RNA sequence: UGUGGAACGGGGUAUUGUAAGCAGUAGAGUAGCCUUGUUGUUACGAUCUGCUGAGAUUAAGCCUUUGUUCCCAAGAUUUGU
RNA sequence: CCAAGCGUUCAUAGCGACGUUGCUUUUUGAUUCUUCGAUGUCGGCUCUUCCUAUCAUACCGAAGCAGAAUUCGGUAAGCGUUGGAUUGUUCACCCACUAAUAGGGAACGUGAGCUGGGUUUAGACCGUCGUGAGACAGGUUAGUUUUACCCUACUGAUGAAGUGUCGUCGCAAUGGUAAUUCAACUUAGUACGAGAGGAACCGUUGAUUCAGAUCAUUGGUAUUUGCGGCUGCCUGACAAGGCAAUGCCGCGGAGCUAUCAUCUGCCGGAUAACGGCUGAACGCCUCUAAGCCAGAAUCCGUGCCAGAAAGCGACGAUUUUUUGG
RNA sequence: GUAGCCAAAUGCCUCGUCAUCUAACUAGUGACGCGCAUGAAUGGAUUAACGAGAUUCCCACUGUCCCUAUCUACUAUCUAG
RNA sequence: ACAACCAACUUAGAACU
RNA sequence: CAGAUCUUGGUGGAAGUAGCAAAUAUUCAAAUGAGAACUUUGAAGACUGAAGUGGGGAAAGGUUCCAUGUGAACAGCAGUU
RNA sequence: GUCGCUACUACCGAUUGAAUGGCUUAGUGAGGCCUCUGGAUUGGCAUUGCCGAG
RNA sequence: UUCGAUGGUAGGAUAGAGGCCUACCAUGGUUUUAACGGGUAACGGGGAAUUAGGGUUCGAUUCCGGAGAGGGAGCCUGAG
C-alpha cells in the first residue's frame, strides 16, 4: 500500500525530441474587433540571465516596501521585418489557409530559410514573384482583396533579423503573427502598409505585461527513469542496477502499461510558460539601458566580458522574469496572454532599481570597467 | 540600496553575492565567495594573504 | 501555530533524530528532535524543520525532569544556509533551539546566542526573551 | 569572392595566488683573518622583504578584434508536373 | 422487510430482539476439473492501473439560539491518504504529524525487478517421544537466488514512395492531460445570543504535496590535472620536470545539478444529489405530468503535449544555350 | 529435587508477570517460577582469557537514508577484421 | 695526569621559521 | 515411417548477432616487403622493481633448441613473424 | 526452637543511582590592573619643523 | 614535592624580613610524643553553672582579638 503520487504527468507525452526548434504558437489569443490593430508575437533570442533588486508594491506582504532581488532572462529582441500576409478562412474542417501574399523585395536573411545550400544555389528563390509584383500590381491586389472578403482570420509573416544579433546563423527564424485587431479589411491594409517594413518589441507588448513564452527545452539525450520521471533509486543490494524502475508492471494485462516510466529521451522538448511578466522593455540605442532611477550609471544590459556563450546586446531587449524553456541563444516566442490578470501580484507595477551587470563568467565582483579600475588603481599592464 | 564589504577580502559585496554567517558571539561576518568563507573556516588571516585589501593597506600598497 | 502569521519557506536543516542544543535556561542541552507541526503527507520524507518551526523535542542530557518525555520546541539557528527574499544566503554557527508550550510560550527566562528573525517575527515571547537578532 | 571561414596573435572577462632571476645582512645562528668594528671585512644558513595584483591558464560549449598568415569560386549520387 | 418498543411524553431524530430475504468472502473449508518429461514459495522495497463497500477535500439533506459536533447520512473515486519503536511477518498495538492517515483487485499484482528476514528440510545444539536407526502442536544457529542476444508489448531513434521533385509556412482528425490541500489576517468582538460565547460569502498574505522548466545567486561535483602547496624516488645541483593504475591537500572557472537554488501552473458548457417556476389531473394541494432555471473536486470542452510516418491547405523555384523538360 | 538454573539455544499457553531502557519495543537485560516438557559426567552452576560463532545497546563515523547529484577508467555504441 | 687528529651512530634539549 | 527428449550424417532461423573490455602504454622515423598497428633497426615514453615479467634447476614434456627458407592450415584481428 | 498475623527498626540490592557542597584534571573565558601602541581634539611656533597632554 | 614541598645563590615584587614569586643547584621537612586526612549541630578568650577536694558541662551574646556585609574576583581614592 502506502499510497504515493505519480511520478510525472501524462500531458507532456511523448517525452520525445520536439518536431521543431522555432517553437509555434498553438493558440493566438481570441479577437476582439473592437481593440485597434495589433500583433499577437514576437521573435527574440535568450542571451542570459542576470540579477535584479526592486522595492515591494505588495500591501498586506512581510516585504511590502522592502528590497527583493529576483533572477530575470534577458532575451534580446531587434525588429521584425513583416515580408508576407496569410488568409485563413473558417471551414467546418478547420481553419484552412487560402492564399499567402508576399513582399515585392524579399531580404537575404529570409530568403535563406528556404534553402539547405544557399551559397551553392542560384538564389532565385523569389524570382517570378518580384517579377510579378515590378511589372502587374494587380494579382497582388486581387488577392489582398480575396483575403479582405474571405479569411475571417489574418496572420502576417514576419522573420527575425538574426544578423544584428552575435550568432553565427544568417538564416532568419519566419514566423506567422496572427493580427488581432478588427475589421479584417484593415487587418490586410495595415500587412499591405507594413510589408517590408520593421516591426519593433515596444509596439508589440508593453512594461509590466503578461505573457507566455515558447521554445524547445534544453536537449539531455536518452536518461534514465530515475532522472526522467522522478523515480526513487533502488537499494544498493540491487543486482544488475538500481537506477530502474523495479516493477514495470503486472499479469493481465499482460503488457507493459503507457503509464509506466522508461528510461528514453528527457530533454529537447516544446514547451510554453505562462505568466512572464517583463520587467523592462529596454532601447538598443541608449546607453542607460541597464540604468535605473536609483543607480545612474551609464552602463548596458550587458556583463562586462560578455554574454556567456551569447556575446553584447546591442539591440532592443525584454527582461522577463524567472527562467524561461532553452538554452542560450535560443530563438524564443513570445505570445500574448490568452488570460485575464486581475491578481495583484500581475498588475503591481514593477521599478527596478538595480541590474547586475558583473561577469556570469566567474564570482565576478565589478558592475562597470570604470568601477574596476577604480579599486584595482593601476596595474603593471597600466603602468607601462 | 548599499553595498557591503566583505568580512575577509574587504571587497564590495553586491545584493545576491557571497554568504553571511553568523558566529555564537553574535558577530555577523560577510563573505563575498565561498574562497573567503573557507579560508575564513580555515582560520587565514586576511591579513597574511597578498590578494587582500587589509594586506595592501597594511603594507603600503598603491601610495 | 496562530502565533503572529506566515512564514516565508526556507531550506530546511533539521530532519527528524537531530540533536540540536538548548539554547534556553531550562537546563537542557541535547534536544532531540521528535517530529514537526504542519509536516504533510509525503512517502519516505523525513519531517524536517528549519528556524521558526514547531518541532516537537525531547531531552536526551540535562535536569532529569526533562527527560523522558515529549515537549515543543522552537528552533532559532541553524547551521544549514538559508536565503531571504532579498538574495543573502546566511547561516549559523549551530543548531539550537527553546523549549516552548502548544501557545508558544517559552519555558524558560533567557537566551543564549543569537536568535533568526524569521523566528523572532513569529514568535513574540522568543523575540521578547531574545538579545541579538541576526 | 563574401558585412566569408580557419589557424595564430592582441585586448577584455574569469581561476589561482605574488612566478624564475637579481638584490637586501632582514634572518634564529655558525665557522676562519686582521687595520679591532654605534652598516667590520669572509663564507654558509629554513625563511623573509622589493621588483610583483606578479607569473601561469584563459574555450576546449567565454566575449571581442580593424592585427598576421593561409583557404574557398571544388568533386560524387539522385531527382520531371 | 417486520414492530413489542427503548427513546422522560412523540413508534422507526438515534437504536430496535425474535424471524425472513439476499450479496461477498481477500477467512479457512469441500471436491479433485487443469498442471507432477517442473506455471520458482511468504514478506518487504519499487512502480503503474482499476473498484467503491467514502477517512479527508467539493457540493446537498436534518434535528437545539448561535458556535461546534452527529447523521456519511445524497451524489461523487477527480485529487490525497505520512514519519517512526516492535514483529520476517500480513494482521496487530503504541509514539507523533496531518484535512485524513478508508478498505480492496490486478495468478492472495510485482524474484530472467531486487533482498533472502520467513520456509528453506543437507552440518549442529536443546526440549519431548522412540530400545534403536530416528520422529516432532517445537525452539535456535550456518547455509550457491542462473540465462534475454528471440517474438511481442512498452520507452525513445531513423526511414523508401503511385499520387510530380525539393523546401517554407500552416490546419487538427485522433490519442493523452493537472493541479491539490492547509494556515493566518481586515469582516469582529460582526450577525446570532438572558449571560458566556463565537461564525460565514469574499479578499489578502503565505505554506504542503504534485507537475513542467531554468542555472542570475548560493551549495555540491573536479581531468580545467587551471593555479598553489606537500611526501618518497628519479633526471648531477638550482630551475624545470616525471613516476607513485587520477599520489595527497586547498581553492577552483565552464558544464551538470539541488522542495540544498529560482520561475510558472486558466475558464466555458452539460449534469448527479438537490432546490424552484408556471401549472393541472385528484376542481384543494404539491419542484413534474410537458417544458424552463439554479446546481459538485463529477463529465465534456478552452488551454497544454504528440501530430494520421497511407489526413489535408497555401506559397517559392521547376536540371540551361552540353542535356533534359 | 538438592552444594543448582530458567519464558535459558530447553515455556504450548506467551507478545507470561514486575522493573529498566525508548517519545513509542512481540527485541535486549535484571528478577519470579506447579518448570506443557530444566537439572546434576545422557553432567549441573559459575567463570578470567580467547572467538572471521549468535544476540542487545552506546560513542565516533559516514550517501544506509531524507534526496539525490557530480567526476574518472573499462564496457555498452559505431567502424575494420 | 694532560691530547695533535682520524674514524661513528644515537638520545635529549633550545631558538628561529 | 512424421513422430519414439529415436540412431548416424548433413544443414538452417537466431546472426554478421552475443561477443573478441582483468594484468597502467604506447609514439615517431627508417629498412624489408605486393601488402606494415603487430617483422627488424634507431629514438622517445613506460612497466616488471631482486619473495621480479631476471638467471638456474627437480617433476613433467621430447626436439619445442639453432640456422636457412615458406606463409596452404593454427597463432579466435593481422602477419613479411 | 521452627512456622505464625501485625505496627515499626536496620542491611544488601539490578536501576552500567541521583543530588548538593568543598578538593583537583582538561578546555574556554567576563572583569578591573600593569605594559606596547594611536594623536578627532587642545595646538605657542601666508608659514613651518619643534615643548607638550588627557 | 606535578603547578614550591624542604634548603643555598642571584634577581623581581612588597613599606618592610621571608620560596611571596622567578632561574639554577641539592632532596629534603613532619610523623605512634599520633604526622596527614575526616567530623565538629567548633569564632577564641576574660568568663558562667555545680561545688569538700579533684573534676564535668557551657561560653552567639554588655569587655578584648579575628572574619563577613548574598558567593567569589579585581580596582580607584585615601596615611590607613
Amino acid at each position: 500500500k502506502f499510497e504515493q503520487p505519480r511520478h510525472g504527468s501524462l500531458g507532456f507525452l511523448p517525452r520525445k525530441r520536439a518536431s521543431r526548434q522555432r517553437g509555434k504558437v498553438k493558440a493566438f489569443p481570441k479577437d476582439d474587433a473592437s481593440k485597434p490593430v495589433h500583433l499577437t508575437a514576437f521573435l527574440g533570442y535568450k542571451a542570459g540571465m542576470t540579477h535584479i533588486v526592486r522595492d515591494l508594491d505588495r500591501p498586506g506582504s512581510k516585504m511590502h516596501k522592502r528590497e527583493i532581488l529576483e533572477a530575470v532572462t534577458v532575451i534580446e529582441t531587434p525588429p521584425m521585418v513583416v515580408v508576407g500576409v496569410v488568409g485563413y478562412v473558417e471551414t467546418p474542417r478547420g481553419l484552412r489557409s487560402l492564399t499567402t501574399v508576399w513582399a515585392e523585395h524579399l531580404s537575404e536573411e529570409v530568403k535563406r530559410r528556404f534553402y539547405k545550400n544557399w551559397f551553392k544555389s542560384k538564389k532565385k528563390a523569389f524570382t517570378k514573384y518580384a517579377k510579378k509584383y515590378a511589372e502587374s500590381t494587380q494579382s497582388i491586389n486581387r488577392e489582398l482583396e480575396r483575403i479582405k472578403k474571405y479569411c475571417s482570420v489574418v496572420r502576417v509573416l514576419a522573420h527575425t533579423q538574426i544578423r544584428k544579433t552575435p550568432l553565427a546563423q544568417k538564416k532568419a527564424h519566419l514566423m506567422e503573427i496572427q493580427v488581432n485587431g478588427g475589421s479584417v479589411a484593415d487587418k490586410v491594409e495595415w500587412a499591405r502598409e507594413h510589408f517590408e517594413k520593421t516591426v519593433d518589441i515596444k509596439s508589440t507588448f508593453e512594461q509590466n505585461e503578461m505573457i507566455d513564452v515558447i521554445g524547445v527545452t534544453r536537449g539531455k539525450g536518452n536518461e534514465g527513469t530515475t532522472a526522467r520521471w522522478g523515480t526513487k533509486r533502488l537499494p544498493r543490494k540491487t543486482h544488475r542496477g538500481l537506477r530502474k524502475v523495479a516493477c514495470i508492471g503486472a499479469w493481465h494485462p499482460a503488457n507493459v502499461q503507457w503509464t509506466v516510466a522508461r528510461a528514453g529521451n528527457a530533454g529537447y522538448m516544446h514547451r510554453t510558460q505562462l505568466n512572464s511578466k517583463i520587467y523592462r522593455i529596454g532601447a538598443g540605442d541608449d546607453a542607460k539601458n541597464a540604468s535605473t532611477d536609483f543607480d545612474a550609471t551609464e552602463k548596458r544590459i550587458t556583463p562586462m566580458g560578455g554574454f556567456v556563450r551569447y556575446g553584447v546586446v546591442e539591440n532592443d531587449f525584454v527582461m522577463l522574469n524567472g527562467a524561461t524553456p532553452g538554452p542560450v541563444k535560443r530563438v524564443l516566442t513570445l505570445r500574448k496572454s490568452l488570460l485575464t490578470h486581475t491578481s495583484r501580484k500581475a498588475l503591481e507595477p514593477v521599478s527596478l532599481k538595480w541590474i547586475d551587470t558583473a561577469s556570469k563568467f566567474g564570482h565576478g565582483r565589478f558592475q562597470t570597467p570604470a568601477e574596476a579600475k577604480q579599486f584595482l588603481g593601476t596595474l603593471k599592464k597600466d603602468v607601462a | 540600496m548599499k553595498v557591503e564589504v566583505c568580512s575577509f577580502s574587504g571587497s564590495k559585496v553586491y545584493p545576491g553575492a557571497g554568504r553571511l554567517f553568523v558566529r555564537g558571539d553574535n558577530k555577523v561576518f560577510r563573505f563575498v565567495n565561498k574562497k573567503s568563507e573557507s579560508l575564513f573556516l580555515q582560520r587565514k588571516n586576511p591579513r597574511r594573504l597578498s590578494w587582500t585589501v587589509l594586506y595592501r593597506r597594511m603594507h603600503k600598497k598603491g601610495i | 501555530g496562530a502565533a503572529s502569521g506566515t512564514k516565508y519557506r526556507m531550506t530546511l536543516g533539521l530532519p527528524v533524530q537531530a540533536i540540536m542544543n538548548c539554547a534556553d535556561n531550562s537546563g537542557a542541552k541535547n534536544l532531540y528532535i521528535v517530529s514537526v507541526f504542519g509536516t504533510g503527507a509525503r512517502l519516505n520524507r523525513l519531517p524536517a524543520a528549519s528556524c521558526g518551526d514547531m518541532v516537537l523535542a525531547t531531552v536526551k542530557k540535562g535536569k532529569p525532569d526533562l527527560r523522558k518525555k515529549i515537549m515543543p520546541a522552537i528552533v532559532v539557528r541553524q547551521r544549514k544556509a538559508w536565503r531571504r527574499k532579498d538574495g543573502v544566503y546566511l547561516y549559523f554557527e549551530d543548531n539550537a533551539g527553546v523549549i516552548v508550550n502548544p501557545k508558544g510560550e517559552m519555558k524558560g527566562s533567557a537566551i543564549t546566542g543569537p536568535v533568526a528573525k524569521e523566528c523572532a517575527d513569529l514568535w513574540p515571547r522568543i523575540a521578547s526573551n531574545a538579545g541579538t537578532v541576526v
